[PDB]
Parts: C-alpha cells; structure tokens; sequence
DNA sequence: TCGGATGTATATATCTGACACGTGCCTGGAGACTAGGGAGTAATCCCCTTGGGCGGTTAAACGCGGGGGACAGCGCGTACGTGCGTTTAAGCGGTGCTAGAGCTGTCTACGACCAATTGAGCGGCCTCGGCACCGGGATTCT
DNA sequence: AGAATCCCGGTGCCGAGGCCGCTCAATTGGTCGTAGACAGCTCTAGCACCGCTTAAACGCACGTACGCGCTGTCCCCCGCGTTTAACCGCCCAAGGGGATTACTCCCTAGTCTCCAGGCACGTGTCAGATATATACATCCGA
C-alpha cells in the first residue's frame, strides 16, 4: 500500500499497531499516513546529523557515540531528547574557567 | 619396569604407523616414568626438534624433580610465571634453531592458555603430550580452542580415568588425540559393545594395579556411618521447614537479617551434614571460632573421626584427608592444632613451591607431621604421599573419580604398608542420597569396565 | 516472530548517506527512538480525542500532537511533511 | 608533575572513552544485598544488572557535573558535601 | 579468633571509581568527605528503582528480575533509557 | 525623626506576605501583558475572564517557587543579597532551559 | 506595546518577599521580566493549540489547566 | 434494591465509580472488584486530608475548613507532601520560613 | 461530583467541622485527580502483559506503584477488605 | 537600662452572602438471562540463574613529601533600604452590544467486519573486510 | 633535559551483509449502519467606553552595613612507589524458572425493566470580616 505515498516506512504495520494497542475505537484513513511520514522525517534527521559526526572521524560506519554527540550538539533533538542516556555514548567534552 | 618396556614399545609403535594415542594407563603407576622412557628414546637420534609438555601446577614440580634423578642429562626448562618467563624465554636457547642445546618446554595450563601467541610461532611441534586429559573432556572449553592455533604434526593424552562422567567426554577426546575420528555425528555406537573394542583396541592402552607384582598390598574401601545427632537434626528441620535463618537469626551477631541460604537445599543440607558451625558462622559473624572447643563434638562425623585417629595413633601410621570445599578443612585444623597436632596442608589457596617443600618436608620421615589435610582438586592429583598409608574421605560427590584419583595419592608404586580407605558419612540422611547418585555413576563405570 | 523497523531505517539511512553503513548498537538505538516517539503521539491524540467528545482519530489531531509534542523549529517542518503525504496519498 | 595537571589529563582522558568505571561483581553483589529487603529468594537476569549500572553511573556523572557548578559559583575549585546538597536540594531529590 | 572476613558491601565501590566519576564530571579538586556522601546518595537512588522494578516482577508472578522491568522502573521516574 | 535600621522593615514584610493568600501583581497589566504574548500564536483572540486568573495564579506561584532557591544559592554563597548568578544557577541545574 | 514594563518593581519585590528574600541587587528587575515572558509564551502557546483544535475563538479555563498539567505544572481550583 | 456501597460498606459510589471506569475505555473489560477496591482507596485519601486538615483548622481555632489549611496540611506531611509534590493549591499560600538573617 | 460522598465522609470524622464552597472544589479535583492516575497505571499494567482484564490485582499494583509507600501499605488493606467483605458478605 | 516610637495582639461589635437544607423531575442504577470465551490449572521440555573452585594480575590499599588552595581577618566604598511628598492609574460601579458557544435535525460518506489471496517480513544458512590491534619510531613539555 | 605525545607501517577475526524458503500478514472487494460534517437559531458569554476615588507606584535623599578584595597560615589533598588481594576469570553441578500448549468452567458482557439517585434551582442564617478600641510587646538609641 505505501508506495502510493512516497514513504518508506510500514503504513500497514502502523497502522496494526495503532488498532493492536486500543488508543481508540475507530481509526481514520490518514493517520497511519501521517503517523509513518513523520516517523521517516525524524530518522531522516537524527542519521544524517549523525553521519556528519561519522564523518568528522574519519570513519565510515555510525556508532553510538555518533548518536550521542549529533544530538547533544543540536539545540532541537537535544531539548527533545533531554532526559534519554544513549547506552555507553559517553559525555559532551567540557572544560570550565581553568587551564 | 616390564610393563613401562611395553609402554615404551606401544609409544615407539605410535610414532611409526603416524598415530596418536591415549596412555590410559592404570593411575598409581608407570605413565611419567614411562614418558620421560619415550622422549630419551627419542632424543636419542631422533632429537627434540618443538617438543612441548603442558601439566598441572602441582606435577611441573614432581616432573623437573624426577627429571633430574632418572635421566643423565636432557636439557630441560621449566616456563611458569609471567614477565619472568620473557628472560627465560631467550637465556633458553637460540629461538627456532633446534640444537644439542634446545631445552624441552614444559608449561602450564594456564600458560600455554594464556599466551599461546609465544609457543604458536614455533615450528610445528614433534610431540605434544597433554598429562591430565581429562582437562579437555569439554567440546566447547577455551583451553581446547586456544590449543587448536598451535600447529601440531602430532599429538599424545596421558590419563587413568579416560571416561568419568558419561561417552560424550570420549567423543570429545577422540576428536581432539585423533580428528580422523571426527564423527561429530553423536557417534554411531548409539553387541555394539565389540564394535567400539574394534575402535579402540588401535589407541587405548590400559593396565591394572594387580599387574604382576605383590608391591601394594591390596587396598580396603570401607563406609561407616554416623548417627546425626539432635542439634543437626534441629538445624535441619529449622531448614526444611523454614525461619532458620530467623531462629538462628535469633543471635545473628552480624549481617542482621542474614540472607535466608535456601538454595538448593541439598547443599545447605550438604553443609549441615558436614559440620553445622558453617551455617552458624555465617548468620552470625562469631569472629572467635567455637571458644568451647567441644561443641565440635556435636557434630556426629566429628566424633567418628576423633575415635579413629586415636585408634589409628594407637599404630601411628600417617593419614590422610581429603574435602570438597576449605572451609571444613580450616575447622579441623582449628580443632586439632588446639590439642597440639602438627598438620601440614596443601589446597588451591596456598602457592606452588610453597606446597612442593611442604610435600619435601612430609617426605622427611624423621620429622613427625604426621598429619595433612588436602582439598581433593586442590592437591589429589599429582602428588605422591608413600609417607602416608591411609585415606580418610571425609566428603566427595557429583564425580566418583574424583575420588579415587585421591585414593591412589597414597597408593602408588613404592607404597609397601597396606593402604585403608574409610569414606566417612551419615546414616539416613542427604549424605546417602549423593552416595546413591555416585553408585549409580559407578555403575555406569563398571559397565565401562566389563567394556575395557 | 520479533517485529522491528530495522528495514525502513535502514532503507532511509540509503537515502540520505548513500555510502554510510550502520551497526547493531545504533541500530537498536534507532529502533527504540522510533517505538518513543510514535507512543508519545499516539497516546497525546487518544487523551486529545478524549477531552472533545469523539471516538475518532482522524489527521487534524496528528496535527496537534505533533505541535504538541514536537518542540519548535522540528514541528513546523514536520508537520508539513505530513501534509505532504495525505494530498499525495488522496489525490493520488 | 606539579599537583594539579595530570587530574586534566584524567578529565579528558574519561570524557572520551565510553566504558563502565565501577567494578562489575562488587556492584551487581550491592545491588542483590539491596533487594533481600523487599523480596527474598529473588534472581536476576545477567541483563537486568547492566542495565542498573548504565543508569546510576549516568546518574552520578549528571550529578557531579552540577555539583561542580554550585563550587565555581561559591568561587573554589573543591567540591565539598556541602555542594551536592545544594545541587540535590533545587533538582528536587 | 579468624573465620570473620566481610565488609559491608556499600564499600565495593572505591574512592578511584569515585574519583573517575568526579573527573567525567568536569571536577578538579575532590575534598576527602564526598566518598561517604556519594557512597550514600547511590544507595537512595539505586534502592528507589530496585523496589519499583521487583514490584513489576511481583505482578507478573516471575521470579527473574529482567532487563525490562528495570526499564520501565526508570521511565516510572523520569528518565528514559534507549538500547537496554 | 525615628528611623528603623536597614533590614527590620524588610523582616516585618516577610512575615506580612508569608500569612497573607492574595494576588500581588496588578490584574490591568498582567491582562495586557497576556493579551500582547498571544498575538503572536493566532490573532483577534477573545480570553475567557477565568482563564487569565488561572495564568496569573499559575504564574505567580512559579515565580515565588524559583525566589525560594534563588535565595539558598545566595546563603551557599555566603551572602544575603541575591544577583542574576543565582537565578541562573538555580534554573541551570532545574533544567529550566539548561 | 510595553506591557512587560507593567509588571513593576513593587510588584516584583512583593514576589521575592513571600520568597523569602531580604535585599534584592537592582538588575534583578529585568532578568525576572526576561524569565516571566518564557514561561507565559510556553504555556500561551500551548493553550492556543487547544482552542484551535476545538475550532473555538476564546481561550478557555481547561486550555491552560491542560497545557499546565502536560508541563509538570498540575494546578488545582479551576476545573 | 440495596447499593453496592451498602455491600462494600463504604461511603463513596461504587457504581458511579464503575460507570466512570467504563467510559473512556480504559481497556474492554473491567472485573466486579475493580471499582470497590478503587472507591475504598479514594475514601481513605479522603479521609486522611480531611483529618489532616481539621487539626489544622482547629490550631488555628477556626470551625472551617478554608484552602489555607488544606495547604498546611498538605506541606506538613511528608508522604503527602512526596504525592502532592508538584500541585498548586489555589488561594493557599507558602509556610513560614525564614533562613539565617535573609 | 462526589461532593455528596464527601460530605459524608467529613461527618464521620469530625463531626463538628463544616467546608467552605471553595474548599470542597479542591477536595472534588484531588479525588478526580487520583482516580485517573490509578486507572491509568492499572491500563499500562494489563497492556504490558497482553491481559483485556482490569480485575482487583492491577488495581493492587497501581497503588503500589502510585502512593508513597506507608500511604500505599493502607491503602492496599482498606481495599482488599472492601472485596473481602463484597464477596463473602 | 530606660524610655519612647509604634506593631501586633485581644476584645468589642455589626454585617454580609454566602454554606445548608428541601424541593423537581429524569437519567443511571440494579436485577435477571443468556453466550461466548478468557482465564485457570494443569503437564513437559528445556535454556538458564545459582555454588564451588582456581589462577592471576590488574587494580586497590598504604605511606610519604610538599605545595597550593581554603578560610579567617581587615578596609574601603558603593549600592540598596527606609521614609516622605507627588503623580498615575487600577478598580469600584453603570451602559449597552457584538461575537461567539451550545443544541438540534438531516443526509451522505466513511470505517468496522468478513471472505480469499500472496508477497511482505523473520529466523537461520554462510562469507569477507572495517573495525580493531601491535610495535616503533618522530614530536611537545613543564 | 629528562621527562610528555601521532602516524604509519606492520597485525588478526568475528560481526555486518547477503541469501534464503516461507507463511502468515496485509490488499482488494462488498455491505451496512452511524459517525461525521453542516445549517439554523438562541442566550450566553466577552469586550469596551465613561466618570470618580484612593491606593499604590515613583522619585529622592541619607546613611550604613554588606560585598569584595588583599594578605597570611596551615592542613589536607595530590602524585609517586611498593605490596596485597580482588575482579575478569577458567572449570565444575545439580536445579529451578520460564515462556510453551492443554480441555474445562464460570465469569464477564450484552438486551432489557423499572424503581431508585442525583443535580438544579429556590429559599434562610449565619460566622469570620472588618473597624474601632485597648492593652502588652518589642527595636532603638543613647
Ligand atoms: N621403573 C621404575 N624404576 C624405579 N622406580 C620406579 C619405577 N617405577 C616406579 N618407581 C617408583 O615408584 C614411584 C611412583 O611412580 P610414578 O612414576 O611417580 O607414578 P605415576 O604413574 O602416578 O606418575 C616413582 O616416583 C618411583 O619412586
Ligand atoms: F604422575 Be602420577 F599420575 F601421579
């Protein structure tokens, strides 16, 4: 089914897993749709932020610490992610009023 | 010696038809001096060229020792430790030119486990000889993985108890001696009884303790029972009911609210039948060790072994005594040394050369340690006790070999007093129900036997 | 027998870095950031649906828990991509 | 060295790696003595213990980290027990 | 009289896996009365989700503390923890 | 002339405003001040009359909440006055934008 | 329009007074402006998704006790 | 025609409890004890803030219950005040307090 | 509004003490308040184990988990004596 | 250490406007049957948490300089508190008056239920290279 | 000047990526019944203009006491080196525990039928508010 939207992600197991855990009696026609389009758009943003930190390294495979710094950079999926501890990401390096 | 010239002429045969064996020989007899036979046989002529030798801790010592009483002159190196092993290393001799000069290597477990990275560039070693193969019974043990990197044109598995636990452990072995037995298709023996003699014949060499000679009187494994009496019974009830560690709590000097222990009752059972202070030491800390010194009586295997070693000083004959954990062992050393005793003991706890002189010390006949307690893997392999002349097994289980690997510590080839052996244990209780379990165990021994 | 969204993050991850690769750790990481994200909106729009009188749940109130949910400048983009897909989805 | 200047090459040093700083089989023994108060004869899963050492040790560093601000804001360079108090009292804890 | 060899198990962790905490903290200088005062507020913050993730296996009528009752142990407090 | 010393005046208004339950800031402002953020998100808007004493009454409790640990980052600095430090401070490890 | 200047500085010192605070230094005044119009466009700004959602014109009571209570701020006495 | 309350023995209503259990479709079904125990516990939170609140408006010496007291109540104790920890009761006000010479 | 029931509870604990119109508003929100959080800690419970039920052990456990523990160990009494005497009774 | 300026703390009253009962329908209770199945209480195979060991070897514990950071004290001066005399503007009351929020009535479209397909995904086969991972030397350092 | 460090050649090996046989999920089609949207009306709900009073905000002057900087002392924390003992460990063993599937029952959801509650509106009866009065208690300065 969801290739007519040009998404990439599952409308049809979104759409399972809406009616599996009874959020409500009736489910809509656009709200799987909706639910997996802005899904895709917050994978699209983390992975890409999360590659130019892969990059800087000079690697070429993503690792947890990659994750971590991307979002610890950005102000928005930081203040989303405010209170989440990314397994074993380590810490922002931070050094105050000192040599 | 005639049987160790037909040890030496089964292992000369080995080396020709390009084979690889398993030296189950009888424990408590030939094998070292037999081994030692084999690899002058061969460096006579035949050189050394990698040859490696891998043992436990204990026998290194016994092994260098014997070395240097039987053969003239065969350089040999003894490589334990670690960074102290580096100098050795290369003050050994050239690094892969074998000459006149390249000392035999002889390792450890753990060693050759460790940093099998140094030994793994030699060349492709003439003879491996593994001492204890009962080691590798295992499919799946690191050991057997890290032995697999060195590059082995040959291989030897010197052992006296080749099957203990089931056929598995002989599938696992065969494997390993010999891959031209893959088979790793659970064996197809499972009248099948001759068909595995048919594979078996080729490798398996065994003997017996009757042999030929008188040498060893023959030996006496005897069971005599204790009563338990009613202060363990009183501990086991408050357990198999339950608040035994509330009732006893009712003191618990430390650890207030001592976790309740019940797990796997057989063995808070086990400990119980062997001496009650180990419970009570732990619900409540009592840093001082029982201060009347005769509530060791209430334990009814205590007493029982009290009566026999007066009986048994009443000759003076040196004993021995064997346990499955420290802790029991560490209690009748307080008990005795009390009295005034002098013990000698050798568990895991203790290091290697400190145990190897205490064992020189015990061997001194004039000096009367008569004593010496020894925890069963802790020392009941390898160590050779003609000194003593019997073997008390206060508590054993899960393993019958283990036991008997124990009994012939005492019992070995210049053992000239007839040897006794008295497994203690108490009457209707958890204690039988283990004894049952290793009868059982046995009995699949012996349907091995009526195999051999 | 276990059902993820291994494939479509990772299908994405070939969209946006079409060389980059992606271990099982971060794969994990991905995995439970989606499952957090898509319970945080789901039971925002129930509870929603639940202050009004309605038994449905129709897009207009996907619209509002994401501008609930979602903070600022995140918000505004995604909430247009949502619209995105229904008029292509509809009109289609 | 002169006190003070191989503790910055530990803050950095630290601040890079990812791995575990307390010792495993102490702390999985603390956290089974700590639940024999609510529920005796209790087993855990080998996954159950990692995943309680990943949380307080990240408790702990989040911690220090504004304990440490409250002692540059007292204008010293020591944190005191008296900071974290401070630093407990207004986070709510 | 010998035998008595324990400690309470609080002291398992020691001042340098303290200090290492410290020093991923961004501290410098460390006075000698935190340990006690780290040593104690660990063992409030640890107890607190303990008793919450063996409530979660009572319910269930297991006997095995999973990873998943820690969990949600955690989330229960406001804190979300991604991977397991 | 009968002055009172610098901080008697000051420990008798802590008391006045620490029995008393009213609304300390005056309703006219606070409205036009309410009515100006909101017309940014939609405009002609029409606010309920309860519903901006539900934000002033919500607003002023928040406001006393943070002066009351603004006040203990000045006592662990050793003073009695309190600076712009110790707001930041105390919104700094609430989180209260971090 | 300067309704931010409305919330004066008697109204301010009255707040830190039930506070508990003694002296107050003079830039207090607007920090505390700069830090009341967040919080207020935090919770406008949520309170005005719901009435929206609503298809309604009037911010009513149950938009700011909803946008309160999904903050961390649960507000009893208004429904 | 005896309620379930009067069954229960309890002062709240049960089956307005259960009613208010149904709507909203908190799940599908709901067990025949589910609403007595949840009106029994209801009933004594009550019961615990009101008592808590009448010693405080009787140290006051006043003869009702005004929210002041309710706030006094409230803070004073310590389970209530780690539940209604983040609450804001209306038209009440602070504790006394006052630290060092601030 | 449980104002009624409330009402009721008052006169059984002190007899003599009245509430002011404002007063018994706050008592309404805390008790509408506390009942949402339970039912929806019991909703999480039987949903975390596949169960379409809410019988007396979830609503057990979400006390647990929601009152602050001498508060819950009450609590917990209070109720299993209500069923208690609900089904012998 | 007294004597004085006020400040709160007790006691007279009135005066609301509220808190309290008593009505009225009208919607939700409880009671009785029937249906389906959802638990409940079994029986079995296992992967899996639970003791000993046992080495061993990093890491922890102990001790010893010695400096550098905390803390106390002292002086200066600047910014904030107290009180007084203007100046705004909030907050009482009166007029209206539109712009909504709420309810009801009516039909068309939309989502749950159910049968029959079939191609998506999941668990399990292999295979190779991007992680690491080791020495070994030029460079900073305080 | 003895100490600190990166980069660049040398190292394996096991986890990531492919393949897969598949089977149970999600698609298409067809019905039905009831949620939508919507249009019409009514009555609240909100906003805005005006005049008056008075309480609060605002400005100002003094003065003082609290913040901030500088200096000295001493003590305790850090860096380094040796020795002990513990965590990451190899092995041992039984086990209990944990997610599996089983006919069986009884226990909730229905469709309904009426007695019962409750909520709204219409009245009084205050009691805690507030203002005037009166002591009884406390900052303050000398
Ligand atoms: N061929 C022999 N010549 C001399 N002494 C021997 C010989 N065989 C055995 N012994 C003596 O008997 C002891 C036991 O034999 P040993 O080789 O140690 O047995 P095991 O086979 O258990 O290693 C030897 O240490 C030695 O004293
Ligand atoms: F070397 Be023997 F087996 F004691």
């Amino acid at each position: 089914r969801s290739s007519k939207a040009g998404l990439q992600f599952p409308v049809g197991r979104i759409a399972r897993f809406l009616k599996a855990g009874k959020y409500a009696e009736r489910v809509g026609a656009g709200a799987p749709v909706y639910l997996a389009a802005v899904l895709e758009y917050l994978a699209a943003e983390v992975l890409e932020l999360a590659g130019n930190a892969a990059r800087d390294n000079k690697k070429t495979r993503i690792v947890p610490r990659h994750i971590q710094l991307a979002v610890r950079n950005d102000e928005e999926l930081s203040k989303l992610l405010g209170d989440v501890t990314i397994a074993n990401g380590g810490v922002m390096p931070n050094i105050h009023n000192l040599l | 010696k005639s049987y160790q010239l037909k040890g030496v002429k089964w292992l000369i045969s080995l080396w020709q038809n390009g084979l690889n064996g398993i030296l189950a020989d009888q424990m408590g007899l030939g094998k070292t001096i037999q081994t030692i036979g084999f690899l002058s046989h061969l460096k006579g002529n035949g050189l050394d060229g990698p040859y490696l030798v891998i043992a436990p801790l204990s026998t290194l010592s016994n092994w260098f020792n014997e070395i240097a009483r039987f053969t003239p002159s065969i350089n040999a190196i003894i490589y334990h430790g670690d960074k102290n092993q580096r100098d050795e290393l290369r003050r050994k001799h050239m690094p892969k030119t074998v000459g006149p000069k390249f000392p035999i290597v002889i390792t450890s477990y753990e060693v050759a486990m460790n940093d099998a990275k140094r030994i793994l560039r030699h060349y492709p070693w003439k003879y491996v000889v593994i001492d204890e193969g009962h080691r590798l019974k295992n499919h799946k043990c690191k050991l057997l993985r890290e032995l697999k990197h060195l590059k082995m044109d040959n291989k030897l598995l010197l052992t006296g108890t080749p099957l203990q636990n089931n056929l598995s452990e002989l599938w696992s072995l065969l494997n390993f001696i010999l891959p031209d037995i893959f088979t790793s298709h659970d064996e197809f023996e499972s009248q099948v009884v001759s068909k595995l003699h048919g594979i078996l014949r080729p490798f398996i060499l065994r003997r017996m303790k009757c042999d030929v000679e008188l040498s060893l009187p023959r030996k006496k494994e005897i069971i005599m029972y204790a009563t338990m009496t009613d202060h363990q019974k009183k501990f086991q009830e408050h357990l198999v009911n339950n608040t035994l560690e509330a009732h006893l709590g009712e003191n618990a000097i430390r650890g207030q609210g001592w976790k309740g222990k019940l797990n796997n009752l057989v063995i808070q059972l086990r400990k119980n039948c062997n001496h009650p202070d180990l419970l009570q030491g732990q619900i409540d800390g009592s840093y001082l060790y029982p201060p009347v010194e005769e509530i060791v009586g209430q334990c009814g295997k205590f007493r029982l072994l009290e009566r026999l070693l007066v009986r048994l000083f009443a000759n003076n004959h040196k004993v021995l005594i064997f346990s499955q954990w420290t802790k029991l062992l560490d209690i009748m050393d307080y008990y005795f040394s009390e009295k005034g005793f002098e013990v000698c003991r050798i568990d895991g706890s203790v290091k290697l050369d400190e145990r190897r002189r205490q064992i020189k010390d015990f061997s001194d006949e004039k000096s009367s340690c008569s004593i010496f307690l020894l925890s069963t893997r802790a020392g009941g392999l390898g160590i050779n006790l003609t000194a003593a002349d019997t073997c008390i097994l206060y508590d054993s289980d899960w393993n019958p070999q283990m036991d008997l690997q124990a009994m012939d510590r005492c019992h070995r080839i210049g053992q000239t007093k007839p040897v006794h052996v008295y497994r203690l244990s108490t009457a209707q209780s958890i204690e039988t129900r283990v004894l049952k379990r290793a009868y059982s165990k046995l009995k699949l021994e012996h349907v091995v036997i009526g195999q051999g | 027998s276990v059902e993820t969204y291994k494939i479509y993050i990772f299908k994405v991850l070939k969209q946006v870095h079409p060389d980059i690769g992606i271990s099982s750790k971060a794969m994990g990481i991905m995995n439970s950031f989606i499952n957090d994200i898509f319970e945080k909106l789901a039971s925002e729009s129930s509870k929603l649906a639940r202050y009004n009188k309605k038994p449905t749940i129709t897009s207009r109130e996907i619209q509002t828990a994401v501008r609930l949910v979602l903070p600022g400048e995140l918000a505004k983009h995604a909430v247009s991509e949502g619209t995105k897909a229904v008029t292509k989805f509809t009109s289609s | 060295f002169r006190p003070g200047t191989v503790a910055l090459r530990e803050i950095r040093k630290y601040q890079k790696s990812t791995e575990l700083l307390i010792r495993k089989l102490p702390f999985q023994r603390l956290v089974r003595e700590i639940a024999q108060d609510f529920k005796t004869d209790l087993r855990f899963q080998s996954s159950a213990v990692a995943a309680l050492q990943e949380a307080a040790e990240a408790y702990l560093v989040g911690l220090f980290e504004d304990t440490n601000l409250c002692a540059i804001h007292a204008k010293r360079v020591t944190i005191m027990p008296k900071d974290i108090q401070l630093a407990r009292r207004i986070r709510g804890e | 009289r010998h035998r008595k060899v324990l400690r309470d198990n609080i002291q398992g962790i020691t001042k340098p896996a303290i200090r290492r905490l410290a020093r991923r903290g961004g501290v410098k200088r460390i006075s000698g009365l935190i340990y006690e005062e780290t040593r104690g507020v660990l063992k409030i913050f640890l107890e607190n989700v303990i008793r919450d993730a063996v409530t979660y296996t009572e319910h269930a009528r297991r006997k095995t503390v999973t990873a998943m009752d820690v969990v949600y142990a955690l989330k229960r407090q406001g804190r979300t923890l991604y991977g397991f």
